[PDB]
């Protein structure tokens, strides 16, 4: 299928055996931005529903197929990988749903749907939006759409700025010179100290942050479901200019994004942005192992080149420079294996 | 990788 | 070989991963407790090194091997499975000791070594002792051990012995019950009020807790490292009776583990007892479903079942009951995915 | 497991 196509059998495994986790449903469903503006955006939007057949892509639970029940759709097919398919079924008959819900088990890439639908919902946006590759997902259910059809969400943001964190980056130093000692317990262990650096820079940083730590006024990279093909999100490159704000010493890039479900009633808007209150997407930093003097009013430009993988992730290469001086700095980045820093 | 969605408080 | 029969090829590859990053070698290494316990227990006895030939099963950074080497052994053979074994070689050669210590990258179970031994060390145990189910690679690798040869560690006990802790019972409790709410944004979740239940019972605790929680006496399941046979850990049953010094709600079972390093010159002890200083394994702690209640004087047993699985981890069950009642509690817990509740 | 060392 063109999901085992792109995605090593074991990275799968892993991948599907954790959202067969209630304990990670749950974590999803009580981020209550999340969770609360799902159901807002397609409640207040009930004539892009009312009657319609649904599609939800990766049903998990059921909550976003509950939503579509709850604003008058007639048939919504429920698609779910993991095993939370079976629960999703015990829930819909227990909510007496069993003739307007149907829980399909498998990968969306290779289960059937007996008709087409209006309308697709979905919630694929890992954290940088496309960490798990879940995106390809929802955009190859389009196969499934009406001519003219919608989808929920319909467009994302990513915004890339840059940051000046000192302390971060120097938290990566503190913690490899535990290396830089030439007698632990009568064994020096110098040699390592380079390396282990490199190992602490390949991680992007999850957590939060102070707005004021941005330097410039954001970019960014629009992805329009309607029109994407998945093949778009294979190699996804972002150039950018900033216009720097603040002098500094720029120690990397932060990542966040928005989605926007566009009804035919209101446009509602998910932000994960550092400005709006916290979800379990928290914010995304990629630091530069150089970091780059700036002053308010110079240019940084470069490129953000991100690599999809079969880990279900990306590869993420970042380059950058100040054009006023040509100071550069080229980073390497592996999305999958973030520095969970938060608490 | 290892826990694609991260816990919230 | 003998060790991908025991394992999901996925499972060595994950694992073997994680034993990859220095952050990991690091942690253990700053263990300060478990590291010097070891350097103790080899420097102590010298003569067990002294111009001897040794294994270092899964030497990780080295550090063991280099405590070999500072004992005064002739030869030492770091197996090492992972990619860490690049940064030991890295180490032996800055250290200037390539005319003593051999990096020999492999799984023990699959590698050639140029002689017998005298003597094999490791650090192979994992949460409650068994985790990881590398004591069987630990014990596979006595077929390069000459007769009357050593192991280091010699021996280890687990320990285990009831708790009541009503706090971290309605911690866990109150999670599941997320799945007892009846209408969580209009939907009705509590038809699965049970498997949640279920699926959180299932995670061991880790962390550390004060003895006041402790309620009887421990019992004490011995291996011999000299002695056992790697089949021996495929099921491990572990019959309890424990008489009951407080009267109380018994929550579940608390678990921990020592080693012994029976040198020539002296036994060294490395306990993980919550009356001991704290180390990186904490303590582990089993709770049942619905807890037991207990008088002062009451004997509560039963039996604790280790079966090792594909996944490098255990199935336990846990049957308990209070002689005096015929009240009785049966837990299914996986040892792989437990909750690290420490801070 | 996933993770089978935690740390310190
Ligand atoms: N290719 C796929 N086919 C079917 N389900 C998938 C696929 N990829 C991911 N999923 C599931 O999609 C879900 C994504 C979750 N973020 C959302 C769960 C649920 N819709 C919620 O909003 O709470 C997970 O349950 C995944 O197991
Ligand atoms: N079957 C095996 N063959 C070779 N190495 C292994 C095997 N199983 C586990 N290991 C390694 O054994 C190490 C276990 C660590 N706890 C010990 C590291 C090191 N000896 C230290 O004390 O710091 C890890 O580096 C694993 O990669």
């Amino acid at each position: 299928s063109v999901f085992s196509e792109r995605t090593e059998e074991s990275s799968a495994v892993q991948y599907f055996q954790f959202y067969g986790y209630l304990s990670q449903q749950q974590n999803m469903m009580q981020d209550y931005v999340r969770t609360g503006t799902y159901q807002r955006a397609i409640l207040q939007n009930h004539t892009d529903f009312k009657d319609k057949i649904v599609l939800d892509v990766g049903c998990g639970s059921g909550i976003l197929s509950f939503f579509a029940a709850q604003a008058g759709a007639r048939k919504i097919y429920a698609v779910e990988a993991s095993t939370m398919a079976q629960h999703a079924e015990v829930l819909v008959k227990s909510n007496n749903l069993t003739d307007r819900i149907v829980v399909i088990p498998g990968k969306v890439e290779e289960v059937s749907l007996p008709e087409q639908v209006d309308i697709i919902i979905s919630e694929p946006m890992g954290y940088m939006l496309f960490n798990e590759r879940m995106l390809e997902s929802y955009l190859h259910a389009k196969k499934y759409l009406k001519p003219s059809g919608n989808m929920f969400p319909t467009i994302g943001d990513v915004h890339l700025a840059p940051f000046t964190d000192e302390q971060l980056y120097m938290e990566q130093f503190t913690k490899a010179n535990f290396w830089y000692q030439p007698s632990f317990h009568g064994v020096d262990l110098s040699a390592l100290r380079g390396a282990a650096v490199d190992e602490y820079f390949r991680q992007p940083v999850v957590d939060t942050f102070d707005i004021r730590i941005l330097m410039a006024k954001s970019v960014k990279y629009t992805v329009n479901f309607l029109e994407a093909k998945e093949g778009d999100l294979h190699r996804i490159e972002i150039p950018f200019k900033f216009h720097m704000l603040h002098s500094g010493l720029v120690h990397g890039l932060a990542f966040w994004f928005d989605v926007a479900f566009i009804g035919s009633i209101m446009t509602v808007w998910l932000s994960t942005a550092p400005t709006e209150p916290l979800t379990h997407w928290y914010q995304v930093r990629c630091l530069f192992q150089s970091p780059l003097f700036a002053k308010a009013g110079d240019t940084l430009s470069g490129t953000c080149l991100l690599i999809a993988n079969k880990r279900q992730s990306y590869d993420i290469s970042i380059v950058a420079q100040v054009d006023q001086t040509g100071s550069k700095s080229s980073n390497l980045l592996d999305l999958k294996n973030p520095f969970f820093r938060y608490t | 990788g290892k826990a694609p969605r991260k816990q919230l408080a």
